[PDB]
């Protein structure tokens, strides 16, 4: 599912801005 | 047409009243911007309680003001680290903006000061936690719940854009929930006064508008794109464009394709296609009718914009609150000292703070 694809992305935690 | 005479007259009057409000708010902002505040407290006026957040920026601590007993969120920045990370202008800009704005959904800066080592911005403590945490815990917000938050962002951006401020940092991580369940926006380091265009590559990958990715000059419309991302993520539980690595996210963002969960209403999908519009010439919030294309969209038909502004709508969700100083809606972090050197650091760089 799309949710499973989201989990697989590894980007489910707090996301940093570019400058970090 | 779509509106009969009474509804059309009421809507027109409401839109004219917005203009009148914003003209006064701009006058007030510019007066405060011309003549700020500074050095309004010191470290030993507060008891340090607990660390509520950390980052490359520094830390945010819950503190209690000794004289009043009021709790606050104190953001502590290490001057030498700010310099090393090339964030001098952003830090001074954040303070100047926070000092000058006034809106029910923008966090209030109560004190600021500096010492030999650090800069301190003392803001109202917003005890309900980050929208991010609640969203990941609940999974996704219902459309009415997402709409309640979205309306607050729409009004906040309508305010900021009237001041020529582009926000550029929207995401659930940067939205806090207050005791009454309303949003507080807090981070202004990347915000900029831009009447026309600007060019800096900044923001968070999932929330970047295509024109930023594509290294174009861009304008306030990037904030309306980001609103589309936020609404989508609130209602789906995940953002519209994701992948393992930012470069793959950017390819999806610029493609002009977006897909929706089957549970999204048709009204929601229509709004999102008009916010997540790659073509600037067609994006809602960037057309001749401005913010009205968003506020008058069918998905917001049940929204009483003045009632939201007045905070008279019952919030769909009230965070847990056991009393002043309750920190349970925030994570736990390792507690570190705040050392201040006997030698002033970076005095020249931060002279205006
Ligand atoms: C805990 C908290 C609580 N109350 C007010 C706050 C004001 C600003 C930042 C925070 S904060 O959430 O610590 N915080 C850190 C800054 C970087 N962006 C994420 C977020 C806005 C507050």
């Amino acid at each position: 599912t799309t949710y499973a694809d989201f989990i697989a992305s590894g980007r489910t935690g707090r996301r940093n801005a570019i400058h970090d | 047409g779509h509106m009969g005479n009474a509804a059309a007259a009421k809507k027109g009057s409401e839109q004219e009243s917005v203009k009148e409000f914003l003209a006064k708010a701009k006058e007030e902002f510019l007066k405060k911007w011309e003549s700020p505040s500074q050095n309004t407290a010191q470290l030993d006026h507060f008891d340090r309680i607990k660390t509520l957040g950390t980052g490359s920026f520094g830390r945010v601590m819950l503190v209690k003001h000794k004289e009043t007993g009021n709790h606050y969120a104190m953001k502590i920045l290490d001057k030498q680290k700010v310099v090393k990370l090339k964030q001098i202008e952003h830090t001074l800009n954040e303070k100047r903006i926070l000092q000058a704005v006034n809106f029910p959904f923008l966090v209030k800066l109560e004190f600021s000061f500096k010492d030999n080592s650090n800069l301190y911005m003392v803001m109202e403590y917003v005890p309900g936690g980050e929208m991010f945490s609640h969203l990941r815990r609940i999974g996704r917000f219902s459309e009415p719940h997402a709409r309640f938050y979205a309306a607050q962002i729409v009004l906040t951006f309508e305010y900021l854009h009237s001041l020529d401020l582009i926000y550029r940092d929207l995401k659930p991580e940067n939205l806090l929930i207050d005791q009454q369940g309303y949003i507080q926006v807090t981070d202004f380091g990347f915000a900029k006064r831009v009447k026309g265009r600007t060019w800096t590559l900044c923001g968070t990958p999932e929330y970047l508008a295509p024109e930023i990715i594509l290294s174009k000059g861009y304008n306030k419309a990037v904030d309306w794109w980001a609103l589309g991302v936020l609404i989508y993520e609130m209602a789906a539980g995940y953002p519209p464009f994701f992948a393992d690595q930012p470069i793959q996210i950017y390819e999806k963002i610029v493609s002009g394709k977006v897909r929706f969960p089957s549970h999204f209403s048709s009204d929601l999908k229509d709004l999102l296609r008009n916010l997540l519009q790659v073509d600037l010439t067609k994006r809602f919030g960037n057309l001749k009718n401005g913010v009205n294309d968003i506020k008058n969209h069918k998905w917001f038909a049940t929204t009483d914009w003045i009632a939201i502004y007045q905070r008279k709508v019952e919030a769909p969700f009230i965070p847990k609150f056991k009393g002043p100083g309750d920190t349970s809606n925030f994570d736990d972090y390792e507690e570190e000292e705040i050392r201040v050197s006997i030698n002033e650091k970076c005095g020249k760089e931060f002279t205006e703070f």
